[PDB]
């Protein structure tokens, strides 16, 4: 239950525990199947699937996977709408 | 005299008119010919004696040319604009989606120095949009107009201030140019001079006088009459001739290396050469006449000169020193003094001929920048005009105009009062003016150069009062851009038959009269004193010599809608302007009828509003119908005029026009043969005539409320006629193209009933709300389906077919009948968007009765909507047993100060039921005054009361004791414009008698079917995860934070917490909640909204370790 | 204006009391952080992961 | 380079003929089909802001009039 | 008023490695949504595009480390990873603000939380409701009180 809340300062290992994968590329989308690119910005091997209880490969595509993570893409089988609770960082040089 | 077939309206006018109502739609038309240089305008222009008249295209050209390379080996020219012939109709530039326009040619000319060699030809320049006979544009299809822009006129204004630290008085001057880069002389905060440019570090006059090569002995020579002028001199240590231009550069610009030549150019590049500043001919004149420079002579160069600044300097010199006169030498003695900022003899309207002629400026400025390079870029043996000339930034100049401009807005075409008044409005507002945001409380007062000028009384309720104005009645633009009113030369103390056209500056040098004043048949004044306005704006008595000038008629301050409310004198200013906001706001009913008593514009404003039909030639009709009209001339033509039919206007009100005349009538030039929405017999009709009694009746007329009598409804005297368009496009998606079919899957055979072969809703079939207009299919790819739905699927003999169903459907709360269905196709060449490949669009009519919650108003701001509509048998009627119409409430008029209603409506019984006043032993005492034809009138006689010049009070008490009996032989109302009425319930008389006469309403357009809205569950952002807003499918009402303290200090804490988290933004909450409604289980808690959680993760985000707490 | 998320949103009921079998594979990183992967009993198990 | 290129074509013969081309000119001049044509000149269509501002006043936003196509309607949820 | 600083730092439970940072979080995508829009129109916002300047710069000082460019190079680069991080943050608090197509500052993740909208003045203290409606009222004398 709500009590208080605090408002503290963030260090590097808050930020890397936050993340769920470091973004290594500006991809956002691609151009021609508009499907998120990996390993970049709106990916969803590090922020989740666009689909409910679907992965990126297409294989897994029912609720029996939840809680899955398809070793061919590394998607999760979960909801969409938790893109937008993923966070992720970057690490810099 | 007047109209040719005007009805026959007799008028308590006493004062005769000495010049008539001027064409109400000039300010447009001749602005827009003087920038095409019409031929007319050209000879009205030599009419006025001009030596060589110029347009606005020819003088735009001419200040282009003639461009060069920078090298003076060759030039381009351009002259002789001109147009050949425009593309389309209105007609059917309307209906085929395309602008009105002609083509623009000019003659341009190429010179080549080394060789002498010169070419000459017409280039094309692209199509120009032109206005149409009514003084408005068509765009893409859709009628706009253009507003004229007040603005500050481009001069040298002096100014005085005070400052508070000492408290000692100070003055200052700006002057600003129509292009360039502003400069001011200024007056320190203790007995010192400063002086600023293009808001830079702020430097003494001195060095800018000593930098324009005055010596330390002219500027004493000059200068040495002044006290602190001299003290700053000798403060001021700067010396030399040259050494002072380096001292302003780094002054105003720092840094940059100073060079000496540089420093040189630079102080003429931006005030002494037109190439980068120049006063636009309008603040040169206003520099010759406010310094009395080259008077008598114009001066070809519009740029400043050094003559200027010197005379400026001295003006501001005097003005400290308290001088009230001073003079230059070679010019003419002017009086020393402060201009104020808001006088018309400093603003200026810029209309759309100057407008539009900036824009074209702006677009050859780009033109000419791309010829710069083409220059360089071509060869002499190659270049030519039509491949040095590229008239691309132009047209998408010309394009951009029309389409985004703020002064360029869609016309207001409720009714055709409302269209002519958005013609004739004055916008402070609007690129180079004020802003809404940086508008202050002063600039939006009333002021006296106003009067004659701009409507005091018409202005928008709302936060853009004062900003946005009206023109006058009689008022017309100079070509400078000030505007002028007509006043009657007085000499020798009688009024002369001679009207000069005046500025508001011009004015104030005389004293002017009142028309209303009394003088005999001579025209000397009859009394000892007259009533006048002097120089500063305030009212004197004067004697009857020392007046210069009289007005043209009481009419001359006011505008078109404010002429048209009755007995103007006895409503507060504050109502008059309610009732004018309001008279624009009436929609058309389906049959008109002009008012019983009116004030004699409703002619002059229904026949220049433009939306009737009338002869161009005095002839005979030869036959008449409800589509076409035809007149055979007497010189031997033949006219055919075409009246649109239920057409819809940009507010969805009907613009249906009927003839008024039959086979075989002899016509008159200029005569009304066709009525439009808003008129009967060409007298504008924007409101019914009805019985009205004033008192309070059980409570349903309590605050404003109104009362109507269910005939209203049974004859249609209120029903108006609505149409609503409804557009469709069919355009290609990556997944395939979505087509417009009949069949559509997962529809019963009866919902496609009324869908043509062609799957298009059939022209004339009623349509509900959610029925098919016009069925459409779209590509859906993958399917997917859950395993119950392919059971389901196995059970029927259905199947999924690859497509979604995405049919245009009547939207909710809307019904009617299908009147008119247009298509077009990219297999027919039609010129659709890129990717469209069809487009449909569907008309549904419908008409709407009076009902509760409709909003009914008069024309004295009396306003109120309907709270109950009573059956005929209910309402109280009158001793002959006619029932009252409406009942108003008695509360509602004396607070309001708006009691001319009242007498409204005493002169409105007088008109329905004749009059006749007895002269057996001479003409009574009261009617001494009435002209001849107003002793006598029968039953249903229309009559005029002017605003000003109207029915007197003892004249409407008599005329009410000596009204006409009914067809019974007794009279129904007495001499106090009272009766008695007897109880429609009850039955019993009311202990009173009442007060009972005839008033004018308008049905405004705030109805109800289009304002009434619910929802309970609808479409959400995606954004922000709540209800959207908006009237269009099921928006959401929005809980403020005032609302949130109400509830607060209410203590409900669970209904706060259910109307933010449940309600809003909780998206499992809304589903879960809505899930226990609809299966009746208890309401689940909500849970965290989403606002917070995206606020957490921004905070995340933001490198700030928010972290909650148990 | 509408748009989409370039996805695909249902409404199947999700359920936890019947789920597939895991076998957890951690995997060691070179600055030393392990990370564990829950995989299908499938196995082909990749012999090298990209962790967090 | 494929989209440089048909920008600079288009250039030149908007240049040399002054109007707008045609895609059918443009397939003519770069042997390639007008659909394929239309397809580069999506491919090189460049996205808008949602920041932007609309409705003729600074307060509101672009993104504020977006409808969520995906959102689960009670109902049919139900 | 350097004590003050120096208390608030003193024994607050957090360390002063937080005004250096070794890393940056990312926003959740849907937060910075890329829509398209009725007709394939595609819509963003402008924090990916600061996030990616971000990157780019990033990726580019690794090489440089890696082939080794005297320090004039890997020093500019450095600057503008710096530069590229605040604008990220807070978008013309130093300098001039980096701009997107046309003229407007692209907002940042500071500016949208700090100014006339954003959550603390703006989606906060009022929102719109399901299940309400509106219409024009008229006075009914039948009705009583409640
Ligand atoms: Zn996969």
């Amino acid at each position: 239950f709500f009590d208080e809340l605090r408002i503290g300062l963030a260090t590097a290992d808050d930020i890397r525990n936050w993340s769920y994968g470091e973004v290594k590329k500006p991809e956002t989308i691609n151009y021609r199947t508009l499907k998120p690119e990996k390993d970049g910005l709106f990916c969803e091997k590090i922020f989740g699937p666009t689909r409910d209880w679907e992965c990126y490969c297409g294989k897994y595509k029912r609720v029996r996977f939840k809680g899955i993570i398809c070793e061919r893409c590394g998607v999760e089988v979960t909801r969409a709408k938790v893109r937008r609770e993923r966070m992720g960082h970057i690490e810099l040089a | 005299n007047s109209v040719p077939g005007a009805p026959n309206r007799v008028s308590f006018a006493k004062l005769r008119e000495p010049l008539e109502v001027p064409g109400l739609l000039d300010v447009q038309t001749d602005s827009f010919e003087w920038l095409v240089g019409s031929d007319r305008w050209r000879q009205a222009a030599i009419d006025r004696g001009e030596e060589n008249p110029v347009g606005g295209l020819e003088e735009v050209l001419a200040e282009l040319s003639p461009i060069e390379d920078f090298s003076g080996s060759m030039s381009l020219s351009f002259s002789d604009p001109r147009f050949d012939e425009v593309k389309a109709s209105v007609d059917e530039c309307k209906d085929k989606d395309m602008t009105y326009a002609a083509p623009l040619f000019v003659t341009a000319e190429f010179i080549n120095n080394n060789t002498g060699e010169i070419k000459s030809q017409t280039v094309f320049m692209g199509d120009f949009p032109m206005m149409t006979e009514k003084g408005t544009f068509i765009i893409n299809g859709t009628e706009r107009v253009v507003v004229s822009q007040l603005v500050r006129s481009p001069g040298v204004y002096f100014d005085e201030t005070i400052d508070k630290s000492t408290e000692k008085t100070l003055h200052s001057v700006k002057v600003i140019p129509g292009r360039g880069a502003w400069l001011e002389f200024d007056v320190d905060k203790r007995d010192t001079v400063g002086v600023r440019i293009d808001r830079k570090r702020r430097q003494p006059v001195t060095v800018l006088l000593k930098a324009l090569g005055w010596t330390n002995e002219q500027i004493v020579e000059r200068f040495g009459f002044s006290e602190i002028m001299m003290g700053t001199l000798e403060k001021d240590t700067t010396s030399g001739t040259d050494e002072a231009l380096l001292d302003i550069y780094r002054k105003l610009r720092p840094g940059e290396p100073p060079t000496k030549e540089s420093a040189q150019t630079l102080l003429e590049n931006l005030f002494f050469k037109e190439k980068r500043y120049d006063l636009a001919r309008v603040g040169r004149y206003k520099v010759n006449k406010k310094l009395g420079l080259n008077a008598g002579k114009p001066i070809t160069s519009s740029t400043l000169t050094e003559e200027d600044v010197v005379a400026t300097i001295e003006y501001l010199v005097r003005l400290h020193e308290g001088q009230t006169s001073m003079t230059v030498p070679g010019g003419v003695e002017v009086p020393v003094e402060v201009d104020d900022i808001d006088h018309f003899g400093n603003r200026r309207l810029r209309t759309v001929g100057e407008l539009i002629q900036n824009q074209i400026r702006v677009g050859l400025s780009r033109m000419e920048r791309v010829v710069r390079e083409r220059m360089t870029t071509q060869d002499v043996e190659a270049i030519t005009p039509q491949t040095l000339i590229n008239i691309r930034p132009v047209v998408a100049a010309i394009k951009e105009f029309f389409g985004t401009s703020q002064l360029s807005q869609f016309m207001d075409q409720n009714n055709p009062l409302s269209g002519l008044t958005h013609k004739r409005r004055l916008s402070a507002l609007g690129p180079g003016g004020l802003s809404r945001e940086r508008a202050g409380l002063e600039v939006r007062d009333v002021h006296p150069s106003h009067y004659g000028r701009m409507c005091p009384i018409e202005t928008p309720e709302g936060p853009n009062i004062g900003l946005i104005g009206s023109l006058s009645v009689y008022a017309r633009v100079n070509p400078f851009g000030f505007i002028e009113t007509p006043y009657r030369k007085v000499e020798n103390g009688v009024v002369t038959d001679q009207i000069d056209y005046l500025t508001a500056d011009e004015e104030d040098r005389h004293v002017v009269a009142q028309a209303n004043s009394p003088t005999d048949e001579n025209g000397r004044f009859t009394e000892d004193r007259v009533m006048v306005r002097k120089k500063g704006g305030e009212v004197e008595f004067v004697s009857a010599d020392q007046v210069d000038y009289m007005d043209v008629s009481p009419r001359q301050m006011v505008s078109v809608a404010t002429a048209m409310i009755p007995f103007l004198e006895h409503d507060d200013a504050n109502r008059a302007l309610m009732g004018a906001n309001m008279q624009r706001q009436a929609v058309p009913l389906v049959r008109s009828e002009a008012p019983l008593v009116g004030t004699g514009m409703e002619l002059r404003a229904a026949i220049d509003a433009g939306d009737v039909v009338v002869a161009d030639k005095t002839g005979v009709i030869e036959e008449v119908s409800a589509d076409y009209i035809t007149v055979m001339a007497d010189d031997g033509t033949r006219q055919s005029y075409r009246l649109r039919k239920f057409a819809r206007s940009n507010h969805g009100t009907c613009a249906n026009q009927r003839p008024i005349v039959d086979a075989g009538q002899r016509v008159e030039a200029g005569q009304v043969i066709a009525d439009g929405p808003c008129t009967q017999n060409g007298e504008m009709a924007l409101g019914k005539n009805l019985l009205v009694a004033i008192m309070p009746w059980e409570g349903h007329n309590y605050e404003d409320a109104i009362i109507l009598s269910n005939r209203l409804v049974e004859e249609d005297v209120l029903t108006s006629i609505h149409i609503e368009e409804h557009e469709i496009d069919a355009r290609d998606t990556k997944l395939g193209a979505e087509e417009i079919t009949r069949d559509i899957p997962n529809v019963s055979d009866e919902v496609l009933a009324d869908l043509d072969e062609r799957g298009i809703v059939r022209i004339g079939a009623e349509v509900r709300d959610g029925d098919i207009l016009v069925g459409k299919v779209t590509p859906k790819g993958e399917t997917e389906l859950t395993p119950e739905e392919r059971l389901l699927r196995a059970i029927f003999g259905e199947k999924a077919r690859e497509v979604r169903d995405t049919s245009l459907k009547v939207p909710h709360g809307e019904s009617g009948k299908v009147i008119g269905i247009r298509v077009f196709s990219r297999e027919d060449d039609d010129e659709l968007p890129a990717g469209v490949n069809e487009l449909v669009r569907v008309y549904v009519a419908q008409k709407r009765k009076i009902s509760d919650g409709d909003k009914l108003a008069g024309r004295h701001g009396n306003k109120g909507v309907i709270g109950k509509i009573l059956p005929v048998e209910d309402m109280p009627f009158l001793p002959d047993g006619t029932p009252v119409d409406i009942i108003l409430n008695t509360h509602g008029v004396p607070r309001r100060m708006n009691i001319g209603q009242i007498l409204e409506t005493h002169l409105g019984w007088v008109a329905k039921a004749g009059w006749n006043i007895d002269v057996a032993a001479g003409v009574p005492d009261w009617a001494s005054k009435l002209p001849e034809e107003l002793y006598s009138a029968p039953a249903d006689s229309t009559v005029a009361t002017p605003v000003f010049d109207g029915a007197q009070e003892g004249e409407l008490a008599g005329l009410l004791g000596s009204t006409l009996p009914n067809r019974d032989g007794e009279v129904m109302v007495d001499a106090d414009g009272k009766s008695t009425l007897f109880d429609g319930r009850s039955g019993e008389p009311f202990p009173y008698p009442v007060t009972v006469g005839y008033m004018y309403i308008l049905k405004l357009h705030h109805l109800v079917d289009d304002k009434i809205h619910a929802r309970s569950t609808g479409p959400y952002s995606m954004i922000t995860q709540q209800p959207l807003g908006g009237k269009a499918q099921f928006g959401g009402q929005r809980f403020g934070e005032m609302e949130c303290w109400a509830m607060q200090a209410y203590g409900a804490a669970y209904t706060l917490q259910e109307l933010l988290t449940i309600k809003s933004d909780d998206t499992v909450g809304r589903v879960k909640v809505y899930e226990a409604i609809v299966k009746g289980e208890n309401i689940p808690e909500p849970g965290i909204p989403e606002s917070f959680k995206v606020l957490l993760k921004e905070l995340q985000s933001l490198c700030l370790n928010v972290e909650v707490l148990s | 204006l509408r748009g989409s998320r370039l996805g695909a949103v249902s409404y199947e009921t999700d359920r936890n009391h019947d789920l597939a079998p895991r076998q957890v594979a951690r995997y060691r990183t070179d600055n030393g952080e392990e990370f564990d992967v829950p995989f299908a009993d499938d196995a082909e198990i990749p012999g090298t992961w990209l962790c967090r | 380079e494929v989209i440089n290129k048909l920008g600079r074509i288009q250039r030149e013969l908007l240049q040399d003929l002054g109007r707008e081309p045609t895609p059918e000119e443009l397939a003519k001049e770069m042997d390639i089909t007008p659909e394929k044509v239309l397809e580069i000149q999506q491919y090189a269509r460049e996205p808008i802001s949602l920041d932007q501002t609309i409705g003729d006043e600074g307060d509101s936003q672009l993104g504020d009039f977006i409808e969520d196509s995906e959102a689960v309607v009670a109902v049919d949820a139900v | 008023k350097r004590l003050k600083v120096v208390a608030a730092f003193q024994q607050s439970g957090n360390s002063p490695m937080g005004m250096v940072l070794d890393a940056v979080p990312v926003i959740p995508p849907e937060l910075r949504p890329m829509v398209q829009l009725d007709g394939g129109r595609f819509a963003t916002s402008d924090l990916n595009d600061l996030y990616r300047r971000v990157i780019n710069r990033n990726n580019r000082l690794k090489r440089l480390i890696d082939l080794g460019a005297p320090e004039i190079i890997v020093n500019n680069e450095k600057r503008m990873l710096q530069e590229s991080v605040d604008a990220l943050f807070d978008n013309g608090r130093r300098g001039r603000p980096v701009t997107g197509p046309g003229n407007r500052p692209l907002k940042s993740l500071s500016d949208l939380l700090k100014g006339k909208q954003g959550r603390f003045r703006q989606n906060l203290l009022g929102k719109r409701v399901d299940y309400s409606g509106r219409s024009v009222i008229v006075v009914g004398p039948q009705l009583k009180l409640h």
